[PDB]
């Protein structure tokens, strides 16, 4: 008997490999900056959309092998987005594969909630966050345009 | 208006689903003993077969994980959120008729609806994650009940945003 | 040896598919909210974040796809990111636990068969007498409406 | 033993890889006639999801390669999302049983060789001839007609 | 101890694939530049953005999965990409499934999470691009800037 | 014109195929018995089999067909949608009223709302022989192969659907004359 | 500016904490030796660094020995050993710091002001590297990391954050220029 | 040209690599007989495309015949690999893409040589690459066995033909662009 956890589902990847992929998540969001916006001589308007908040909503898709709206289109930042979407792969099929080591061989019945009962709690969190961030802001600009 | 009447009707139908859900004594309908089949609750489990028929009892709610998530189980605190903010969506609705010119009142309906909805999301996954914690197990109608009123909730929750949306529209127009 | 139809859903419990379908409700009504409740944003709409552009993308996400639209505000982002890993981690589970439902035959290896994922064609193609449906009626309606 | 060059479609059966072909083609017909049918959203075509950029589109959807068109009518946002959910679970099966071939092949009582992949290397660098005929073919003929 | 090489990470697939999908997207880059852009009966300024350039990098991302902004609209560029994301989806399912097999029979052997050392190469070629990344950039820069101080 | 060529052509080839593969029993080369109330040792020759028989091919009892017993809660659904072949069937009554919406298409011209139910008569009814092949896959289911009447069937489900872009073409063409009119 | 401010700060954080980390103790809680190599042989809670390790507890509490830290397997080993990356961080965020100290003194010099930014980055990603070496050699050769681990930690952050801060102000000085004419 | 005289000296250089490639008996370093009554062989031997020779032994230098037909459909490997097509396809592709080249910098005005070459540089590294798979896949059917200098001409071969083949599609470009200017 060993009853599943809440935070379960980290238990493929090790703890040095989930502060590690935030250290690199950090650090490909702001080389990919600098390499882009750097340079006054492509300036002008700048040339490209990967600014700052934008440069981390990119490399926050590409690990979570969505989609987003930019794709870089210099070869200073292609090379940035060409060893982190390998990263990145690497790591998402390293989870899978040792998640389906820990179900296959247990040291097989349908996957239970309790044992993903952790995402849905983040997931719920992100969501009460994002309405807060939201109607924060909304009071912000709500008062300070009376006061105008 | 169609709106504003769809949104009164659903308020008070996710409100009366709730309501009757977190109390009504069937949300689980598992084999236990008040060894019979037991149409278990959110607070009592009552013999549904065999002898002392229809007989009640209170449920036995019991690392520090583990702990946490039987209080929050036991006090049902998401399912009462839930049937609470529920009620003071209602309430903004109903005082958004007394104050025409404050279109904040929906607005702050619309969050009721829309969070209490996550409410119940969360009362309705520590209500699995603990049942299961301590099979031929079925669940309910007092159950479904409760996740209907979720929907219910988020559609009443889009209506009212979608007013809000609409009431401010109107005053950039006149402008 | 006697598979079900909808046998393509024992990886994941009962209760993890009521509550996917419950997440994507609550995604979208957030997603919707955070990015057009605001009147100091409008002038047309800010974005293309509507009631059902909301419940696309969210459906576009799950499904590991991509739409044309992304999140551009903090407060849709948060919900756009929270989503993207509430669905990495489920996506692999169904594929991780495939795995061990398909490795230890529970009651040497054969291939798949049709009869395995049947139900994933008697649904397609029930979606696709869906869409001729609800473009009719459409047609039926926007004929006749205007004619008269 | 050596494996055989179209090996890599073992994991699924011979059935299920003939019906994955006739649902696309019944996805992009499907794709189409809702998306153009109707002569009420013409105002310039309503969309681009013509017969050919619908045959792209589920091929697309179906390698797990975002689409540059995606559908905004409600009956074409359905063709688009059941094909969605039957590729998910599709190749989602096929990297589920390709794992389950390859782990009862170990402990019987080892990396992939190109033994294993040859016929995917094939098939590519037949496409790709394939591509090259078919566009020098179409160089030959309007260069012909200028004469 | 059996410490886990640096690059382990390239263990599922052989030494041969690795090489052949090197050769596989050289070859495939090249097709889609030329079916594209050889033909001046298109040109009216170029019909595509499938330059060379821009055809390493639709090839790229194609094979890792990452989609991209552009898309062949030809006949024959549609021959080359619909061919080249069955080889990329193939590929990239049997390094799961075989990185699944070895995790797997390894764990049958007679705690188990993956650990740094495991994949500890995938970090490395990560800080080196980024700071190649760094280095292509400023000898940009650096150049430019010196034809400026001239002029 | 041409298009209204190709169509004909098409929905007939589509109509015939369909009606053969129905009609004809060579749609499983299994290995099974032809014959029945066996009197009173086992054995199975080869048959050739498809919708309706059973059919010995080698040994003795050469040509007997027997009525395959198709009913030997989810298996009594799929037995039924088995042993009835409505979807089977069902794709030549779609494809044969395809059919008489392209003939009266020439009669009642200027109904171009004929030409859609043409089309979309043409779709459905490939989409009907779809699932008519995974049922009939799924139910069946030692060595077995596919004759040519599985191969008429799963040929004309392609015939049709492309009758069928065919056939709503033609309907886009015909209200764009309209919007070219005016 | 306030920009200036932050940046200034935030400089000084990322190199104190470094520094600290290496100069420091505390990078890890496992159970080991304290006492020399000479007897009462016996494991004891020790509080290892990057350079020293440390008795935690016992009669040797506090008394602190030299990590005997000693093909591929050997550069690793060399790499972690002398500490290259923990150190080069240390010297890159030093560097920087310099450059936004000259900036005051030279305002129409700007590339000043981007190599401060880049060493920062550059500092960042050093750090990284460094994290990573000792990691995966300490665990080639139960435990818990300390502070000292967390301070560098922290500094990769602040030094990233830093960079950021420096790049925008390089952006700003060219774009002022740039809207003059 | 400078366009031009990588071309040239791009073609040469595929040319002569692959030439070498097909030619040389380094391919493969493997353990093998060098030899045509127990023989003691087993010595490490280096073998090419239709050659194998020992590197050490009493046979220091001896050669002999590979034997590549030692039941059906899998047999057209064995006769792919066995007449060395792809890897000769590329030789002769990458000749006749040279005969393009220069006949090109004489006739003039045709710019469809140009083009050709690009073709037939292009095609070359693609009979290149099934070749390549066709001899490693043979050898498997049949290991410290290590690569020799060999199959790494005829890696690198690969690679010159296609930038080749990038770079006669730009002069064809550029010519007809020339064109378009003028008009
Ligand atoms: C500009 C458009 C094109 C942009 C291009 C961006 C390139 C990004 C690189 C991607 C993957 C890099 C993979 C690196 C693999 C290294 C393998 C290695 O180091 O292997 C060592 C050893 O040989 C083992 O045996
Ligand atoms: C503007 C750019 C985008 C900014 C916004 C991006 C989205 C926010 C969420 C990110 C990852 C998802 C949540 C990750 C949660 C990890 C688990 C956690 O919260 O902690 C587990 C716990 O530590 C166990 O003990
Ligand atoms: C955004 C607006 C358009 C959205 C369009 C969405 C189309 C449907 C998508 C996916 C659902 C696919 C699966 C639906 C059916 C699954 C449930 C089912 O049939 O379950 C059977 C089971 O046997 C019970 O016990
Ligand atoms: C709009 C244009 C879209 C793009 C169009 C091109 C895309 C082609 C994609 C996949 C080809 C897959 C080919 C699969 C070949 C299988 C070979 C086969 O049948 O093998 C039988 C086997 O050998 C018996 O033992
Ligand atoms: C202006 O500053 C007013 C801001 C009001 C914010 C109200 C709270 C935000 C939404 C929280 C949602 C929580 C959902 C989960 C409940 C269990
Ligand atoms: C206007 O009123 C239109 C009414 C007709 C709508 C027809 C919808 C199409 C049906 C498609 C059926 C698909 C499945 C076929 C096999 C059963
Ligand atoms: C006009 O008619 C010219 C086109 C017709 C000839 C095309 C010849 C080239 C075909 C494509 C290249 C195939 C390469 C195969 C490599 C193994
Ligand atoms: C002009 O002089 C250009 C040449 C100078 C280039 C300097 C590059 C510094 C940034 C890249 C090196 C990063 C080091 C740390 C990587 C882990
Ligand atoms: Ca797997």
């Amino acid at each position: 008997k060993s009853k599943p956890g809440v935070f379960s589902f980290l238990d493929p990847l090790a703890y040095e490999i989930w502060m590690c992929i935030v250290f690199a998540y950090i650090g490909v969001s702001v080389v990919l900056f600098l390499v882009s916006r750097f340079s006054p001589y492509e300036w002008h308007q700048p040339p490209n959309e990967f600014g700052i908040f934008n440069s981390l909503w990119f490399s926050l898709g590409a690990f979570m092998q969505q989609g987003c709206d930019i794709s870089p289109r210099s070869l200073s930042g292609r090379i940035v987005g060409g060893v982190w979407w390998f990263f990145t792969l690497i790591i998402i099929s390293s989870y899978t594969a040792n998640l389906a080591a820990f179900l296959t061989v247990e040291r097989t019945s349908a996957l239970s909630l309790s044992n993903v009962a952790g995402v849905f709690y983040i997931l719920v969190g992100g969501l009460g966050l994002a309405m807060l961030v939201a109607l924060i802001e909304f009071c912000y600009k709500s008062r300070a345009e009376a006061k105008r | 208006g169609v709106q504003m009447l769809l949104t009164i009707v659903g308020a008070f139908a996710a409100f009366s689903l709730m309501t009757i859900a977190v109390g009504t004594d069937y949300w689980l309908y598992s084999r236990g003993v008040c060894e019979v089949m037991t149409h278990s609750g959110l607070w009592r489990t009552c013999c549904l077969e065999g002898n002392f028929k229809g007989l009640c009892k209170q449920i036995d709610h019991f690392d520090t994980a583990e702990y946490f998530l039987r209080a929050v189980r036991a006090s049902s605190i998401f399912p009462i959120l839930s049937v609470i903010l529920l009620f003071m969506g209602g309430l903004c609705i109903a005082a958004s008729e007394f104050y025409k010119t404050r279109h904040n009142i929906i607005l702050s309906a619309g969050i009721f609806f829309v969070s209490a909805g996550l409410s119940n999301i969360i009362g309705i996954i520590v209500y699995i994650s603990a049942n299961a914690g301590d099979n031929s197990y079925s669940y309910g109608w007092s159950f479904y009940f409760g996740a209907l009123s979720f929907i219910i909730a988020e559609m009443v929750g889009v209506l009212a945003v979608h007013m809000f949306i609409d009431r401010h529209k109107q005053l950039r127009a006149t402008a």
